[PDB]
């Protein structure tokens, strides 16, 4: 009379979809990606990601990539670090790509698991605990390169204006730019001038990323810029997020994936909190500040609802916000963000949400 | 009657443990997990076996045989957990028993979610 | 000048230890045994048990046995059903014993994973979904016998008065007894006469177990008995747990590991709730009833604290109860149990607690 | 007090306090393995007004303890100052990298 079937695809169109990376820290070997419809908050499915999984969507929007660690017997036996390719509509596993056993195990910053702008290479952070950047060639389904030049550096910022270039933040306060050949090996590299003082004004690793420049906020609320319109990165800063009346309450940035850039408008979003002092750099947002990057001035401020991480959709003018368990959907088509809805229970321990690529 | 097609019902009513046909459900309702009452969420697989029982339909006044299949091979959905026990019996009446994993014979036995399949009068 | 070290043993003596089997149903691939000190509520350690682990302690108190399921990639790859032997004191893995891929995956009733009285064999329930009982030779570390004679039966009730004998409950309402030879193969077996009506008065599988007999409670508050003091099993029942006032309020049993027997006194402990009807047989305890099994009268009734499972220690006259998350310690040296303490947050989703053996 | 996140030694703990997990500040719970590597923090002792070097070794090879979760960030810095960073698993190089709990080992002033 009725029969149960599998083989089905996600009910909602890809343009409705977001990916909540649930670390499940209390049970970190059962991390997973929760797929939601941002328009109505409906749960659409999930991808299992074992121990401390990381996730991104292929730039063409056809696949989900995960990165994770298995062991033969979980808590004992042989380690396998892998990237997995999953079909975006079927949410089925397709392909496993072997990594050396040193992929980063850590909280879900965007910059630990990325891709080249052309979509041809997965670009990931290694730590053994020596750091290097790993390159995976998607068409080949193989690990093709270990960027040991990136030693003493951390995290991956892709250049949206180049097919296969990305930068990383280095312990000298500068950026290292890697340009890959078509085979995913380093073709060229360049190192910037010191952008920030590591000791005096450390930056959060999360970039507010433009087509041809990246903005970075600091522990004390300063702003640094890296311009890569040219082959050599030009660095500037700092300028202050704080006007004179902000300074009394010691407003500083806090969070994880804490900034975002709306490319068309030049608006940068930052999670902020008052009473900043040593050790408050991961505090939940009391407020979201919206800054014009051109004029270097705040244009809006709203309540932060304890958010820690965000992401921006350029095409639909949306910001997602995430306090660890709940996702807020904001309309950012105007300088002041409007709250559209809150998805409650989207995760138990998530520090990362992402849109399905559209356009 | 409309009572017999969960696809036609209000979601909030179908996604409740009190929904007339969910009367011996142990686990997460698939209809809250990306699927429907009769479809596995994407990337999860129907169990060829299940526990079974009968449920009373308060709407048309009749009793129905339900087959409680699981969907398998992904980690726990975690949403809409039910533990109803109408006419459930211990493992010496094994196919009336819901304290076992009905994914046990699937290619991957990891339990994802469970549902309520209408067999008939 | 401090130095971090491992290789340490459980800090409290064995006789203080309890084992809370946490299924972690919300993240069932990361079930685990929580080891507690029942005297002061201190967490002493843990053993990881992957998907839906089951656990028991060796009769001699030296080892912990677990039974679990692995797959090469957790949600895909080849299945490995195993028993594992762990040191009880160091809480370290020692040995894996391969099982056929049909070990019971289900809630942690005592009778799914047991051992012979001599402690030489592990006796476990299989479901494929056809049922059989598996025998593991502990010393040889091998699965040695498949008891398909037990098809259509369920769970293992070891006979404490014989070295290698156990019973199981069958779909005919009687018991099947299996006696093992020194090699773990079935030497003999016998079937009792019908103890209960399967359709009209089904019993809970959990025995209130004496040295030479076992009592069972029914969905409708009757008591049944299997006496194995002699050559063949003698069965009796029903007698009601309920007086007239009880019946009018529709009191019935509810729970999982819901019964216990204090052997010295003949007292039986049963979780009960009022307003019983079809479908309430797993309801949280409104009360614990204490039955004298010789006189067949209730000697005490106390608050259930929503308990679902329990266990008894003979020498110290203790009962533990467990509501899924919290463990309650009761002194039962007198007919009326005294509440000694509650251990809060002992598990997220546990239906089984066990004392370390002291004999 | 050592079981509190506020305890002065715990000023850069991200994880579960091993003292709540069947171990102590300086001993891994039974059947879990010390990490040979670790993030380092600098913590103020309110009892003598001095600052100390604290080493935050993880205990590894068992699943998450889940007890006494701390997320304190005194003098913690991002991955470009890697050995001051606590958003990474300091079990990363262990025979088994599964994270169980975190210790707070006093090194020196
Ligand atoms: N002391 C660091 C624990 C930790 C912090 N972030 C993590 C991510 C994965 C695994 C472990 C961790
Ligand atoms: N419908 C069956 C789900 C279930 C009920 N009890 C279980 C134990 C382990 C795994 C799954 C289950």
């Amino acid at each position: 009379r009725e029969v149960l079937t599998g083989g089905h695809s996600v009910s909602a169109p890809q343009e409705n979809r977001i990916y909540v990376m649930d670390s499940v820290f209390m049970h970190l070997t059962e991390s997973r990606v929760h797929v939601y419809d941002y328009t109505n908050g409906k749960f659409l499915g999930m991808v299992p990601t074992a121990f401390n999984g990381h996730v991104q969507v292929s730039n063409d929007g056809k696949k989900i990539y995960t990165m994770t660690t298995y062991h033969e017997r979980i808590t004992r036996g042989k380690r396998s670090d892998v990237v997995e390719v999953w079909d975006a509509d079927k949410l089925t596993f397709e392909k496993e790509i072997s990594l050396p056993p040193k992929r980063v195990q850590g909280l879900n910053y965007d910059g630990l698991f990325r891709q080249t702008t052309d979509g041809k290479f997965i670009v990931l952070q290694n730590a053994s605990p020596a750091t290097s950047i790993g390159i995976v060639d998607v068409a080949k389904g193989d690990y093709v390169e270990d960027v040991t030049a990136a030693a003493g550096c951390w995290s991956v910022i892709p250049q949206p204006n180049r097919p296969r270039s990305f930068m990383t933040i280095c312990g000298d306060g500068g950026l290292l730019t890697i340009n890959l050949g078509e085979d995913g090996k380093v073709a060229s590299q360049s190192r910037s001038k010191q952008m920030f003082s590591v000791k005096d004004d450390p930056i959060f690793i999360a970039p507010a990323l433009d087509k041809d420049k990246a903005h970075f906020v600091s522990y004390y609320g300063n702003v640094y810029s890296a311009d890569f319109s040219g082959d050599e990165v030009k660095v500037d800063g700092p300028w202050s997020l704080l006007n004179d009346e902000d300074k009394a309450k010691n407003w500083v940035p806090g969070g994880y994936n804490l900034v975002g850039l709306h490319r068309a408008s030049g608006r940068m979003y930052v999670f902020m909190h008052p009473d900043g002092k040593e050790g408050t750099h991961k505090f939940p947002a009391a407020e979201i500040w919206v800054m014009d990057t051109k004029t270097k001035q705040r244009v809006a401020r709203i309540p932060g609802r304890d958010a820690l991480s965000m992401t921006i959709d350029q095409q639909r003018n949306l910001m997602l916000t995430l306090d660890g368990g709940n996702v807020n959907v904001y309309d950012i088509s105007q300088p002041e963000p409007k709250l559209l809805r809150t998805i409650e229970g989207a995760a138990e321990a998530s520090l990362q949400v992402q849109f399905h690529p559209v356009g | 009657h409309i009572s017999l097609n969960p696809d036609l019902a209000n979601e909030d009513e179908v996604n409740s443990c009190d929904y007339w046909r969910h009367c011996a459900v142990d686990g997460f309702l698939c209809s809250c997990c990306g699927g429907t009452t009769t479809t596995c969420p994407p990337g999860s697989t129907p169990s060829p076996i299940s526990w079974i029982g009968t449920c009373h339909n308060p709407h048309d006044g009749k009793d129905y045989l339900i087959s409680y299949h699981d969907c398998c091979g992904k980690t726990a959905c975690g949403r809409c957990q039910c533990n109803t026990q109408t006419r459930e019996r211990p493992g010496y009446e094994f196919f009336l028993h819901n304290d076992v994993n009905w994914c046990m014979a699937n290619e991957n036995s990891t339990f994802h979610c469970t549902t309520s399949v209408l067999v008939g009068l």
